[PDB]
């Protein structure tokens, strides 16, 4: 029967427009008890509990107060009385009151009302949910009035009256004994948090006031509050004025970390000081040689290294003991031996601004930065502003250094295509280079193409010259005629095309008369079907396209030029090579 | 390296006292002794000079009892080399002459005291304890010393045990004794007598707190032993305070720090992780005690809500062992009201379903019983659903709700993925030729910061195994059927072989489902694997009873009809509820009816809701 008369009111509230009681209801009053009253007996009953029965009814009735609550007028009193009665049995946490009060959040001096009525109401204080939702309304409402405005305007350009104040006051005085849910601290963070909304206010010493009640906030600590607490300060101090022992002990107050870690504030709160002591520092250093022992003390904490990562940003500005931070930072690459590598590509980059503005350490730095590698980015191009840095372990201390080989491979290549900026160091590169002759064969094409690079002359034509291309290009061909080094013949055929890049001359040529042979029946073999995977296509694909790239590319169509049209009529009976042969006749039309 | 350096530092050392300067030197080498640039093995030799001179140490600052202003900052002096090494080679030797020094310092415990020792005895405890080579024995007997020291010093005078970490020889043949010494104190007794006092007061809160605080200090290292003798070390004839210490622990924790409740929650799950214990305690506990003032403190623990649950939920997914009826009603009504409790994680919630389902199974079994117990385990099946639809009708219209700021979110998904983004050939042609917690994220106060994920694939996986959980629901039910030779159904196997009844609250839950769902489905941008998941949403309505599988329908047509204006993937939706051979006379019947109408308004639609309609 506590069911089933209220959809019986409910399917007479849903035909009656402003109500069968015309928006007034006196039975809403004599179902809001009944309610209550059922869940008097509910207390006495257990057969069906928290039935849906019920749960669902309670939405409907809820729906229904809510309804009526937007269709009366009396806005103060069924928002307690509601939340009173939620708190009374069965938390429902309306979304729709949310939703209701997002419609009644977004000057409305209604709002100025309620807001009297807030600080009424949460300070009413009988149920710690009931005190707890008002501070969610209470707070949002303070956050959708300062934030959806330019600042806090609606209140900021004359509140008519200190009614804030007289609360604020009120309250910056009690900090009565500093809520099984944290609710003191659900209601210091709302405090926190309103407190942090009206620091852009006019409220200057009384804020400074305020902000000795948030002192004795800062004096609270449970661990979450004491942060943040030590967070509050710090919008306070970037704020308000600020003494250098305060400055200085707040900086300790920052050197002084914890377990689940306030960075996010503690970044924010070195946002809020590096800017502020920084520039102090810059209006006039002891405050750094205070750091620097309690840096000294920071007991194996990389939370302070990484703090003075940020930090090092006005140290290498201010750059005064920037080898002695270096020196840690070794000691800080001992302890990690990809965290510490940034960290070291951050004070490289420091100690590269202000001298661009020792190479022993800088030497092994490139060590790690290799061991970092092999013990598996930036850090090649940390390893390449250290090229840049190093041409501002000499190259042979890692003969034995797969992944570790093709790692190396793109490190020599970066080492030897920074060093080179030579005629003798690379054929004794190369003699290096043919010693660690273990893809990484494409990586060798880039060694190669950065080799290719330095084949580059400008002024040494005939000037002695090609003994290092000859040996690799035979090595070219015989790694080639053995077995399935397709992509090997190729990278020799991108070597002798590097060459061809490089030389004006046939004996590449007829191993590569013989590759586009070799091709053709690779084609066949690969056109024997008329569509394998993926792969061996379109490597072929463009393994032919460069072999065909360079064969017509100087002139003379040979002598089996006749064999050569035989792949391509071959090739017209596969299905492919759309933009190729299309350029492939524009020169020979040319 | 016992080089120039280190010469000319114990040479600058000349006298062991002088101002500042013989602080400060006395700091930096043991910081380079730490953290030097370079190590090229001067540790066995400097351990070779640093034994001694620890001896020359802890002959100028002997002992405990507040050796304060320059000593203990010569015991900073002393700690900050106590453990500035490494236990790499030559480390028996020294040890030797360290354990000399050892049981030197090995009493001096109270008033301003355990500071430099300490921080020596974990660097010597780490060195002793990787091996068992039996001079940790002394060890023991200098840890049974200070545990003499101990209550000596805490319960006349009314701390940093690691007894496990003392005991990590692996084996314990040496017997708990002596750690069963101070586990019968503070388990068999209460350790502080304000307890007894403080618990029947219930049913630190007066301004005696740190004792007490001590007293939880220690009994939680306490705990921290007694499971390296419950895991590794089965005990005899000691049970039945193991549970009441269990409630004993359960009773006690204050919450300023927080891994304080850490470690115990970890000891916790240590201590589910026995499994005798598992077997014993929640049948004989009623686990009620563990409420919601089980985990209480700051919202920091908030973040500890999990693991607190989750071995709760570990717990009884162990303990599902024909829990009661009644019992399982309040299983039911906290895990599920836990996993209603969606604010805290998706992934608490995705294994608060895992729990329930599997609970569900218990519910099956156990609930397959007596036909006195079958109308309330029918209840607790509508109850199951009655969990199962609000479970998602919730969740998923709290997607539903967290989907219009999706867009805004999806404004946010493409746009970090926006911010996140032949030369042989050509040059040689070349030069040879929010009203909404938005605004509550809007804030200047944030406990972490804002994470970004794929939310639909957040969602789907929220979307795939909610419905798996639930399709498999819907399987069961077939199984609490009435008689329907009560309606005198000719077919007794083919009633119940399918849904059979409902309320007809249970039915306008059903409803609300489809009215979810179908409204839920919008959140695909621009799958057909969520047409699958249509079609297992569908396959689980498949398992329905007709009439209303009929009656859901009609409230279904409309908002199918009018939402399938939006987009066409619901066609596949009803590609799949037709061709069933079941469902097809069924909804036959409604969109004959259905098109019936729209017929005549043929004349005039968009060539979309013709084709739609086509």
């Amino acid at each position: 029967f506590f069911t089933n008369m209220v959809d019986l009111f409910n399917t007479m509230v849903i035909t009656n427009g402003d109500e069968w009681l015309k928006k007034k209801g006196n039975m809403i009053l004599k179902l809001k008890d009944m309610l209550n009253l059922t869940l008097k007996t509910i207390k006495e009953n257990s057969f069906y509990i928290d039935h849906l029965q019920l749960n669902q009814s309670i939405a409907k009735f809820q729906a229904l107060y809510l309804r009526f609550t937007e269709l009366s007028e009396r806005d103060q009193n069924p928002l307690l009385l509601d939340f009173i009665d939620f708190s009374f049995s069965n938390g429902i946490k309306a979304s729709y009151s949310l939703k209701k009060f997002i419609f009644h959040n977004i000057n409305k001096e209604k709002q100025n009302n309620f807001i009297n009525d807030a600080t009424l109401f949460v300070l009413s204080d009988k149920l710690d949910a009931r005190i707890f939702v008002l501070k969610n309304v209470i707070n949002s409402t303070l956050i959708y009035e300062v934030a959806t405005s330019g600042s806090l305007k609606s209140y900021l350009v004359e509140d008519k009256k200190p009614k804030w104040l007289e609360l604020l006051h009120n309250k910056i005085w009690k900090n009565s004994n500093a809520d099984h849910h944290d609710l003191f601290r659900f209601e210091l963070l709302q405090l926190s948090a309103i407190f942090i909304k009206a620091d852009p206010e006019i409220i200057a010493e009384i804020k400074k006031d305020i902000i000795k009640f948030c002192w004795n906030f800062i004096k609270l600590e449970d661990t979450l509050i004491k942060q943040s607490a030590y967070l509050v300060t710090s919008y306070f101090i970037s704020k308000f004025d600020f003494p250098i022992k305060v400055v200085t002990q707040v900086f300790v107050a920052l050197l002084r970390s914890s377990h689940v870690e306030a960075r996010y504030l503690v970044k924010q709160s070195l946002d809020v000081l590096t800017p502020v002591l920084h520039e102090r520092m810059n209006a006039a250093d002891t405050w750094i040689n205070w750091v620097k022992r309690v840096m000294v003390e920071n007991s194996s904490s990389q939370n302070n290294i990484l703090y003075q990562f940020l930090i090092s940003h006005p140290d290498l500005f201010f750059n005064s003991r920037d080898l002695f931070i270096s020196n840690i930072i070794h000691h800080m690459n001992k302890i990690t031996f990809s965290d510490s590598h940034t960290l070291a590509i951050d004070l490289a980059s420091l100690i590269l601004y202000w001298e661009n503005k020792s190479l022993h350490l800088r030497e092994a730095c490139t060590a790690f930065l290799i061991r970092y590698v092999c013990a598996s980015e930036l850090g090649l191009r940390a390893i390449n502003i250290l090229s840049e840095l190093i041409s501002d372990v000499k190259l042979v201390y890692f003969e034995k250094f797969i992944l570790y080989y093709c790692m190396n491979a793109l490190d020599v290549l970066y080492v030897f295509f920074k060093n080179k900026t030579i005629m003798e160091n690379l054929p004794t590169i190369q003699n290096l280079l043919e010693k660690c002759i273990k893809d990484v064969q494409e990586a060798l094409q880039k060694v190669l193409q950065v080799i290719m690079k330095a084949i580059k002359a400008q002024g040494v034509s005939v000037i002695i010259e090609s003994p290092g291309k000859t040996f690799i290009q035979m090595l070219t061909s015989v790694i080639t005629q053995d077995l399935q080094e397709t992509s090997s013949v190729t990278a020799g055929v991108t070597l002798a095309w590097v060459l061809f890049m490089n030389f004006p001359d046939v004996p590449l040529l007829t191993p590569l008369m013989k590759t586009f042979s070799k091709l053709c029946k690779d084609h066949l073999s690969i056109s024997q079907p008329k569509d394998a995977l993926e792969e061996a296509r379109i490597t072929t694909k463009l393994l032919e396209k460069v072999l065909y790239i360079l064969s017509l590319k100087v002139s003379l169509l040979g002598d089996s030029r006749r064999p050569f049209l035989s792949t391509v009529a071959l090739l017209i009976d596969h299905s492919m090579d759309q933009n190729f042969l299309r350029k492939i006749v524009n020169m020979s039309r040319s | 390296m016992s080089l120039t350096e280190q010469i000319e530092q114990f040479a600058s050392r000349f006298r062991d006292d002088d101002t500042l300067q013989s602080r400060y030197s006395t700091l930096s080498e043991l910081y380079d002794i730490m953290e030097l640039l370079n190590s090229p093995e001067d540790y066995h030799f400097f351990l070779q000079a640093v034994i001694p001179l620890l001896l020359n140490q802890l002959k100028e600052v002997p002992i405990s009892y507040d050796a304060h202003s320059p000593e203990q900052k010569l015991r900073n002096s002393m700690l900050d080399i106590f453990n500035r090494c490494l236990m790499n080679q030559t480390f028996q030797p020294y040890a030797m002459e360290v354990l000399e020094f050892l049981l030197s310092v090995l009493p001096k415990e109270n008033e301003e005291n355990g500071i430099l020792c300490m921080k020596v005895l974990t660097t010597l405890f780490k060195s002793f304890k990787s091996i068992l080579q039996d001079k940790l024995d002394s060890f023991i007997r200098i840890i049974i010393q200070i545990y003499k020291n101990t209550p000596n010093l805490i319960n006349q005078t009314f701390l940093r045990s690691s007894m496990f970490s003392f005991k990590i020889l692996s084996e314990c043949p040496i017997t708990m004794v002596t750690l069963y010494s101070s586990y019968k104190q503070l388990t068999s007794t209460s350790l502080p007598e304000f307890t007894p006092l403080i618990m029947n007061l219930l049913n630190n809160r007066p301004a005696y707190c740190d004792f007490i605080l001590a007293q939880i200090k220690a009994t939680s290292f306490l705990a921290y032993v007694f499971i390296r003798g419950y895991a590794p070390e089965f005990l005899q004839d000691y049970v039945n305070f193991v549970p009441d210490l269990i409630i004993r622990l359960l009773q006690d924790c204050p919450s300023e720090l927080s891994s304080a409740r850490k470690e115990l929650l970890h000891a916790t799950r240590h201590i589910l992780s026995t499994n005798y214990k598992k077997l014993f305690l929640p049948k004989l506990d009623y686990l009620f005690d563990e409420r919601i003032l089980i985990g209480n403190g700051f919202t920091m623990h908030e973040t500890l809500r999990p693991l607190a649950y989750s071995t709760v939920a570990d717990f009884i997914h162990n303990i599902r062992s024909e829990l009661q009826l009644s019992e399982i009603e309040k299983t039911i009504k906290i895990y599920t009201g836990y996993l209603l409790d969606e604010s805290l994680a998706l992934t608490v919630q995705i294994m608060s379903a895992k729990l329930l389902l599997n609970l569900v199974e218990r519910i099956l079994k156990l609930g397959k019983e007596n036909p006195q117990e079958a109308p309330r385990a029918k209840k607790l099946l509508m109850i199951i659903i009655d969990s199962y639809m609000n479970r998602f009708k919730t969740l998923n219209r709290q997607y539903d709700t967290i989907m219009k700021y999706y867009g805004r979110y999806e404004t946010h998904k493409k746009e970090k993925a926006e911010k996140l983004k032949d030369k042989e050939s050509e040059e040689f042609m070349r030069k040879v030729l929010v009203e909404m917690f938005d605004i509550k994220n809007y804030a200047p106060i944030l406990l972490l910061p804002t994470p970004t994920n794929d939310p639909i694939k957040d969602a789907f996986y929220l979307y795939r195994t909610l419905m798996s959980f639930l399709k498999t629901i819907i399987h069961d039910l077939k199984v609490f059927n009435p008689p329907p030779n009560e309606y005198t159904v000719a077919n007794p196997k083919l009633w119940a072989s399918v849904s059979r009844v409902f309320s007809y609250e249970e039915v306008i839950v059903f409803k609300d489902l489809f009215h979810e769902c179908i409204i839920g489905l919008k959140f695909f941008k621009d799958t057909k694997d969520a047409r699958e998941l249509m079609d297992y949403l569908a396959f689980m309505f498949m398992q329905m009873d007709n009439a209303t599988f009929n009656e859901i329908i009609e409230q279904e047509l409309p908002f199918v009809y009018e939402r399938m204006l939006e987009d066409s993937g619901l066609l596949h939706v009803a590609q799949s509820f037709l061709t069933s051979e079941i469902t097809s006379p069924n909804f036959a019947g409604i969109l004959l009816r259905f098109l019936k109408g729209k017929l005549k308004d043929l004349g005039n639609v968009d060539f979309n809701t013709s084709n739609v309609l086509i």
